[PDB]
């Protein structure tokens, strides 16, 4: 999960093991509240002076699972966006 | 047949009164007097 | 002739009332002979094991207790009253009055859901429940 | 002295008794006395009496148009398939006593009659499902989707129904094992399971509901789906 | 539904071991709550089969209705069969009084037409064998009130 | 071979070792099938006179009995005092039935001997059978009391010479004597899966049974290997036990309406425990009806 | 007791021979049951046999002195059959255990002693 | 009459028993026709003359069950899968050859699984896709 | 190529109104008595 | 009325049938731009030929049998005893029922001068949804 901060360049990125989803017995009705309650508990991790209030999601199918994983934080505003952004070549870089 | 058959107008509204005084004793166990239609007849959607 | 056990003066009545402090004391009042209250014992006991971790059932006979004819208004041939810690639980049925029953219902699950329906608003406090039905058509179709 | 001991166990025998009455079962009592015993039998036989009087009364007052509570139908309903059944249960014993009503020689009247038709149609009988047929995956989706059809917005079924979902969507994912145990069952199978009944209370009469266990639905149900299919195919119901 | 009946009429049209799981299937106990008792005479009627035994029982009831003549004037001939009311002559469609034919699931309706001929030897034939000297025919007639 | 064995038994039962009662349960083993074949040659020969008592006698020695009864002459289904010793009186009436209408030819004089001496034969071996299984219940009874009593005197007998004796039955483990007498017909099955007290009971009720009767009449074959409990209480008590449990396998109030306490922890198992049933729902346009459009055909609902 | 169970082990015996066979069920090397004992027996793997005195009727286990007479293994009768199942992690009595022979297991300088001592029981 | 006055007779006769038999009461807690056997007569005779016609009836169908169980021994899958986790794969795959339409082994692997159970032809179509 | 890397998304897709995709009208011995 | 509904199932299968054989001329498929004029049309709908279930429908025989027979399988009454929303499509269309309900009603806002829709002061009507069964609890259908 590539959580970046535009402005703060702090990127937050979750590793996601395979054995999450090597023997989940899942559809991605697992998949897409997971990636949302763990990047929610990301947000729970951090102090209220460093949450967001504003969460841009890249792929539309997440900003639905966001809503109801981020109901203890009615503050913070989940759009969409228009345009997406490579973090895959985060992916190509070799350290990455 | 159903509009040749008189006999099941009269019964059709005689049910259709009785589905809608079961409706109207659930609101208020009084019968009442003029009773809108637009309770029963509004779509579900637009709240009815 | 029941297995319902039976108060024979005023003194086993109210220490019936007052020996619960966790159960509803459901009484009826009438007479065992009569029709009605041979209906509504049928369905007292075909529950009186049912609802006992929450109720307790009494039955009472006018003749031989007479005096809470006057204040419990015993005027009709079965009363069934519901107390819980010496409070008498009114119930809104619908019939006009809410201090008794004063008919029988021949349906046992609604005799389970009004003793259930006063005891929840009973150890909540109310002196008054509301029935889950409302009883003042008879549904009858 | 004894009232506090024995009258609630004799008031548990009249009510197991009428128990016993209504389940078309025997009811001895062998440590029961023999004039208790008759006293029960007669109370039994009164109320039996009086249960069959009244469900009968109460059944013209429903189908007449009388107007009735829930109860009431509900409990009429219940003693009328318990009757049902008795009668249905001497319709079968008598079945079983009285022979088969049809004659031998009136037996192999309707069956000449129906081998002459057969014959006079060119009718090829309709063989077992072979092993790889063609359609057997296509039959035994229409089955499968028959019987899910069969279940609506009850979002609360029994032990029996989803299990049923469970073996219907089963056989979704592994059609083939499917089709392999259902045609074990039509080869080998010939013991079943008890059939439930009860009846759909249309108000004029009873239509009796019948709930097969549901390894048998789906059996009977691919079966049901390739004999119409394959009788459809080789004509065999005449278009009247 | 006699049952060895219906056996050895379904061995005619299925596979017998099709046959013997379908007549084994209506020889099952039926199960009320406390009740059950073993239906050996009839058709279990809910079973997913019992519309094609029903088809297939009031088939074999056709023929004896119609006779195996009538019922294939109005099947037609097996290469060639007819629709549901066709005959393939009008000669073959009035060639018998039973002009048309519809098996519902149990319910029969079958239109005749008689000549005065066919219909007063009709019912001479039936006040033969059950003679109406009161012209008591008329009392138990159903008519659609 | 019925000289050999027989006349050994006969002279067994006048004096009232062990090979002979095997011999004998292994020959009456045989003379079943052999009756089997006898019964299907008369069946074949006879069905001239009458095709329809193979269906309607479709028991071999009733069978073998009235067709010995009749021969050519069916004239013996009337008033007959000899048929009502074989048959039901419905079995009586429906031969008589379709003896009236029979479609079959008379036979010869060759051929009525010929089914009446292999009849005569069948009745022999139908009786030495039974004189061999009353021999052997008895010797069996005798030799191994508690195991006869347990399982049935002749399969014990089986089971005692196939293991070879009770000596080496004892020494068997339970294990073993429930596949003694093994050998595509039911695999890992013994004497004692085909015994009737094993086949007394529905099909999927078997395997696991036949492990009761193997170990508890080991228990009897340990118990008569030793001489004690000759009077067979041990086998009483085991089979008791047995058909007790044979009999085992066939065939409160509401709670007080107190609410919770409550869920006041909440996250780690609390989640799980919704996510069994309670779990991460749609919770968008599955629980609205969208109160302007009309998104379906209108009243399909 | 039973006079058909011989030899009988005494408490300290017992004691010794219980913890020995709670060690076997431990190691593996233990095979609880008359019918498991006698196929241990039977395969030759059988380092030796405990038996039941108290198990009603005895006779169910002696044919297993008999065996251990035709394999050359020890067999000795423990007091009641309630504690010798108990010494075999099991709830439920047991009248006939096998310590087996294993792959050089660290029991067999104790197996060996108490085969030595129950040899000596039978006199 | 009324009611006790039709068990009155009963009553009377109830007054007999004796006091041994009144606690011993538990509670709840717990020549002659064969009428089947001449049912059974007729009912084999009529299986009787309809199985002698029904051998004159000649073509009719029936297989032989066992040869036809061996059969279905013979076409059981050695290697067909995890049913479950070949439900698993196939939905892993079809998210993969979805979000993937222009990876070449996302096909392939599809159609793999498509053929290594299942039939065949959903597997062909697969690739007649993956190949445009 | 190798291609060692290759994102999947799991998603509840292909919810239609079951009629055909593309708008078309897809079409593709005897009993004897003797 | 069902004699409508015969001759125009006739006359609509026959137009189905000039205009399939005159698409298998053409080597095409039909669309659905021929035929949208028999849509709801036909007593097998003109909409069952546009079905993907449709091949696998055509090895349904007997359907209507067991629809008949349902009553002694399926507890709940069927008042489509007699057809089937597969085979023979939907013989009804009651949309412009609601339309024409709606505006017989007084409109929609005439409609809605009946409720307590201005006590919610929501500008329009337009952009709204109910909750079906969300309640106080949070729905929780499932307990016990």
């Amino acid at each position: 999960i590539f959580i970046f901060n535009p402005r703060t360049g702090q990127l937050f990125l979750k590793i996601i093991h395979t054995s999450v989803w090597a023997g989940q017995k899942r559809l991605g009705q697992l998949a897409k509240w997971k990636t949302a309650e763990e990047v929610a508990a990301l947000i729970r991790s951090l102090p209220v002076e460093e949450q967001p209030k504003q969460i841009i999601v890249t792929r539309k199918g997440m900003l639905d699972p966001l809503e109801v994983h981020l109901l203890d934080f009615p503050n913070i505003v989940i759009k969409g966006s228009e345009l997406q952004l490579p973090f895959q070549a985060c992916l190509k870089v070799e350290k990455f | 047949a159903v509009v040749n058959t008189q006999e099941l107008l009269d019964l059709l509204v005689k049910c259709e009164n009785k589905i809608q005084t079961r409706i109207k004793i659930g609101l208020n166990s009084k019968m009442p007097s003029r009773f809108p239609p637009v309770v029963f007849y509004t779509p579900k959607e637009l709240g009815g | 002739s029941y297995m319902l056990p039976h108060l024979h003066n005023g003194w086993q009545v109210d220490q019936a009332i007052l020996s619960e402090e966790d159960r509803v004391v459901v009484i009826r009042f009438g007479h065992d002979w009569d029709p009605t209250c041979m209906k509504m014992d049928e369905v007292l006991y075909s529950i009186a094991e049912k609802v006992k971790n929450f109720a307790v059932i009494y039955l009472v006979d006018i003749t031989e207790v007479p005096d809470f004819n006057k204040m419990y208004e015993l005027y009709d041939p079965c009363t069934v009253m519901f107390f819980f810690r010496n409070k008498h639980i009114m119930i809104d049925l619908g019939t006009g009055n809410n201090n008794k029953i004063n008919w029988a219902m021949e349906d046992k699950q609604e005799m389970v859901d009004i003793i259930e329906t006063v005891y929840r608003g009973a150890r909540k406090g109310r002196g008054l429940v509301v029935s889950p039905k409302d009883y003042s058509t008879k549904y009858r179709y | 002295g004894i009232k506090q001991n024995k009258a609630r166990t004799i008031l548990q025998h009249l009510s197991e008794a009428w128990r016993c009455w209504k389940a078309n079962i025997p009811w001895k009592v062998p440590g029961l006395p023999t004039p208790i015993e008759n006293m029960i039998l007669r109370y039994v036989k009164a109320k039996a009496d009086w249960w069959t009087n009244t469900a009968h009364y109460n059944r013209e007052r429903i189908r007449r148009g009388a107007t009735v509570d829930k109860t009431v139908c509900k409990k009429n309903l219940g003693r009328l398939t318990r009757l049902y059944l008795k009668a249905e249960q001497e319709r079968q014993h008598n079945y079983l006593k009285d022979g088969p009503y049809i004659t031998a020689e009136e037996a192999v009247a309707v069956y000449t009659t129906t081998v002459h038709w057969l014959e006079s149609r060119r009718f090829s009988p309709i063989p077992f499902p072979p092993l790889s047929y063609k359609h057997d995956t296509k039959l035994l989706i229409l089955a499968l989707e028959r019987l899910k059809e069969a279940y609506s917005v009850k979002s609360r079924l029994n032990q029996s129904q989803r299990e049923e979902l469970g073996l219907i969507e089963q056989a979704y994912d592994n059609p083939h094992e499917a089709l392999s145990r259902i045609k074990r069952h039509l080869l080998t199978q010939r013991a079943f399971k008890e059939v439930g009944i009860e009846f759909m209370d249309l108000y004029s009469h009873l239509v009796p509901v019948y709930d097969v266990e549901p390894l048998e639905k789906i059996t009977d149900a691919y079966l049901d789906q390739y004999l119409w299919y394959e009788a459809d195919k080789r004509r065999l119901f005449p278009p009247w | 539904i006699d049952l060895t009946l219906l056996n050895r009429l379904l061995r005619l049209i299925v596979d017998h071991n099709i046959a013997d799981y379908m007549t084994a299937k209506n020889n099952v106990v039926i199960n009320y709550k406390d009740m059950n008792h073993t239906n050996s005479y009839g058709i279990i009627r809910g079973l997913q089969f019992a519309s094609f035994i029903v088809q297939y029982y009031g088939l074999v009831m056709d023929l004896l209705v119609l006779g195996l003549h009538r019922a294939s004037e109005m099947a037609g001939p097996p290469q060639m069969p007819n629709d549901f009311l066709s005959f393939q002559d009008i000669a073959t469609e009035a060639a018998h009084p039973i002009r048309l034919f519809c098996r519902y699931i149990d319910r029969i309706h079958i239109f005749f037409r008689f000549t005065a001929d066919e219909a007063r030897d009709l019912i001479q034939r039936y006040l033969t064998e059950h003679p109406d000297p009161n012209n008591e025919n008329i009392v138990g007639y159903n008519n659609k009130k | 071979m019925f000289a050999e064995i027989m006349m050994k038994i006969e002279e067994y039962i006048s004096k009232q070792e062990y090979r002979v009662i095997v011999d004998a349960n292994n020959l009456t083993v045989e003379i079943e099938n052999e009756l089997n074949i006898i019964h299907k040659f008369i069946r074949d020969k006879y069905s001239k006179r009458f095709p329809e008592l193979e269906s309607l006698v479709p028991n071999a020695l009733d069978y073998i009995r009235t067709v010995k009864e009749l021969g050519n002459s069916l004239d013996k289904c009337k008033n007959n005092e000899n048929l009502q010793q074989i048959l039901t009186n419905a079995t009586i009436m429906v031969v008589s039935v379709t003896a009236s209408t029979t479609q079959g030819q008379q036979l010869s004089e060759e051929e009525l001997e010929r089914l009446e001496e292999a009849c005569d034969m069948a009745l022999e071996l139908n009786a030495s059978k039974h004189r061999i299984y009353e021999y052997v219940e008895s010797r069996m009874s005798f030799i191994a009391p508690n195991l006869s009593i347990i399982i049935g005197a002749s399969t014990a007998a089986k089971i005692m010479g196939v293991a070879g004796g009770l000596t080496n039955l004892s020494k068997m483990p339970a294990c073993n004597i429930m596949l003694l007498g093994a050998q595509s017909v039911l695999p890992h099955t013994g004497y004692i899966y085909h015994s009737d007290i094993v086949q007394s009971l529905p099909p999927d009720l078997r395997r696991k049974a036949a492990r009761l009767v193997a170990a508890k009449c080991t228990l009897a074959a340990r118990v008569d290997s030793f001489h004690e409990s000759t009077e067979g209480k041990v086998g009483y008590e085991l089979k008791d036990e047995i058909e007790r449990k044979f009999d085992k396998w066939q065939e409160k109030p509401l709670p007080a309406p107190l609410d919770g306490q409550r869920k006041k922890r909440g996250g780690r198992r609390y989640r799980k425990m919704k996510e069994r049933l309670g779990l991460t729902e749609i919770r968008k346009q599955a629980n609205r009806m969208s109160f302007g459009e009309i998104e379906e055909d209108a009243y399909q609902e | 007791v039973n006079p058909k169970a011989y030899p009988l082990a005494d408490a300290h015996l017992t004691k010794k021979l219980l913890d020995l066979v709670q060690q076997s069920c431990n190691y593996k090397q233990l095979r609880k049951g008359a019918n498991e004992a006698t196929k241990t027996l039977n395969r030759g793997i059988s380092e030796f046999i405990v038996m039941a005195a108290d198990a009603e009727p005895l006779e169910i286990i002696l044919h297993l002195p008999l065996l251990c007479e035709d394999k050359n293994v020890p067999y000795v009768f423990v007091r009641s059959k309630q504690a010798l199942g108990r010494a075999c992690g099991v709830s439920r009595p047991v009248i006939a255990c096998s310590v087996t022979i294993k792959e050089g297991s660290q029991l067999k300088q104790q197996i060996q002693s108490i085969q030595q001592s129950i040899e000596r029981l039978l006199v | 009459p009324k009611i006790q006055q039709q068990f009155s007779d009963l009553k009377r006769k109830l007054a007999e028993v004796t006091e041994e038999e009144w606690l011993s009461i538990p509670e709840v807690g717990d020549g002659e026709l064969d009428m089947r056997k001449i049912g059974q007569a007729r009912n084999t005779l009529m299986d009787m003359r309809l199985s002698q016609v029904s051998d004159s009836v000649s073509g009719q169908t029936v297989v032989d069950p066992k040869g036809y169980l061996t059969d279905l021994n013979s076409m059981i899958p050695t290697h067909g899968g995890d049913i479950n986790d070949i439900k698993k794969a196939r939905l892993l795959l079809k998210s993969v050859r979805e979000t993937n339409p222009h990876h070449p082994p996302a096909w392939i692997a599809s159609a793999r699984l498509e053929e290594v159970t299942g039939k065949l032809q959903v597997a062909r179509n697969l690739i007649m896709k993956g190949t445009e | 190529d190798e291609t060692y890397g290759v994102n999947v998304q799991f998603e509840s897709d292909e919810e239609e109104g079951d009629e055909d995709v593309y708008g078309e009208v897809r079409e593709e011995c005897t009993l004897s008595a003797n | 009325p069902w004699e409508s509904e015969f001759i125009d199932s006739q006359r609509v299968w026959a137009e189905y049938a000039l205009k399939r054989q005159e698409a298998i001329a053409q080597n095409r498929r039909l669309t659905l731009e021929d035929l949208e004029d028999s849509w709801d049309r036909g007593i097998p709908r003109i909409n069952t030929l546009f079905q993907k279930d449709r091949h696998t429908l055509a090895y349904d025989k007997g359907w209507r049998v067991r629809t008949d027979f349902k009553q002694y399988q399926v507890l709940k009454q069927n008042p489509f005893w007699w057809t089937h929303q597969r085979h023979d499509g939907k013989l009804w269309n009651l949309n412009n029922y609601r339309t024409d309900m709606i505006q017989a009603l007084g409109g929609v806002e005439g409609i809605l001068e009946h409720t307590l829709f201005k006590g919610t002061y929501f500008p329009t009507w337009e952009g709204l949804f109910w909750e079906k069964a969300s309640g106080f609890e949070e729905s929780m259908k499932w307990k016990k």
